Order: structure tokens, then C-alpha cells, then sequence
């Protein structure tokens, strides 16, 4: 629907977007990882103790 | 190059038209300076 100069535009706005929603999920997914890490150490030790 | 006085402005970069479509086409990124002025006294001819 649009021409190389404005098409450019709107999809620098979508990838800007998606960009962000990609770290958005990668944040939440390490902080998830962290609890999950955490909640591994512990059932390591109450299986070795 | 010489070309219509209404279509000056034809040849921005990343323009559309005749002019920029067919016969001088200019780079989206381009960098550089365009110079233009009128030479109706000097090219144009009476009888045409």
C-alpha cells in the first residue's frame, strides 16, 4: 500500500515495537529462570539431605 | 541536464513522476547538494 520512503517509516515503527516485545519476553523469561533455578537448588539439597 | 520548470521538484530523491521514474533517478540515501534555475532567455527559442 505504500512507497519505498513511508513504507520504511511504518515498518521501522513495527519493528521497533516487536523489538521491545521480544525483550520484554526475554526479561520475564530470565527472571522465571532465576525462580525456577532457585527453586531447583532447593529440591537438590532436600533430595541430597 | 535541462528540464520542465514544474518539475523541479520532481527530482527529490525518493520522489515519484515521469521525470525521476524514467530518465534520472535519484538514491533514497542520497547526499548532496541539487542546483536549479530558470534559462527561459537562454535555451528557450522564439520560434520554439
Amino acid at each position: 500500500r505504500l512507497d519505498p520512503p513511508e513504507a520504511e517509516v511504518q515498518i521501522d515503527r513495527l519493528i521497533t515495537g516487536r523489538l521491545q516485545s521480544l525483550q520484554t519476553y526475554v526479561t520475564q523469561q530470565l527472571i522465571r529462570a532465576a525462580e525456577i533455578r532457585a527453586s531447583a537448588n532447593l529440591a537438590a539439597t532436600k533430595m541430597s539431605e | 541536464f535541462v528540464i520542465r520548470g514544474d518539475e523541479v521538484r520532481q527530482i527529490a530523491p525518493g520522489q515519484t513522476g515521469k521525470i525521476a521514474d524514467y530518465n534520472y533517478k535519484l538514491p533514497d540515501d542520497f547526499t548532496g547538494c541539487v542546483i536549479a534555475w530558470n534559462s527561459n532567455n537562454l535555451d528557450s527559442k522564439v520560434g520554439g
